[PDB]
């Protein structure tokens, strides 16, 4: 019954979760975690990442 | 200044080494040019300079 409502709440809750899971994706990168970029790589070639 | 063969590497942006980290070091936006020549004909004498 209540389908409409239902659907528009998932929605915005499926779009939060997807943007926070981001957040962990290499993107190219070394690592996921900044500060381990930071730590393993000199500042030169952290910046790259 | 005068270094060895081996660090002229050293003196660069952002470089390490103990010459960039105790002695001459750059900024990592360093917007500049650096000419290094070997000196063994004025730098070196026999039983060391």
């Amino acid at each position: 019954a209540l389908g409409k409502l239902q659907d528009v709440v998932n929605q915005n809750a499926q779009a939060l979760n997807t943007l926070v899971k981001q957040l962990s994706s290499n993107f190219g990168a070394i690592s996921s975690v900044l500060n381990d970029i930071l730590s393993r790589l000199d500042p030169p070639e952290a910046e790259v990442q | 200044f005068v270094i060895r063969g081996d660090e002229v590497r050293q003196i660069a942006p952002g470089q390490t080494g103990n010459i960039a980290d105790y002695n001459y070091k750059l900024p990592d936006d360093f917007t500049g040019c650096v000419i290094a020549w070997n000196s063994n004909n004025l730098d070196s004498k026999v039983g060391g300079n």
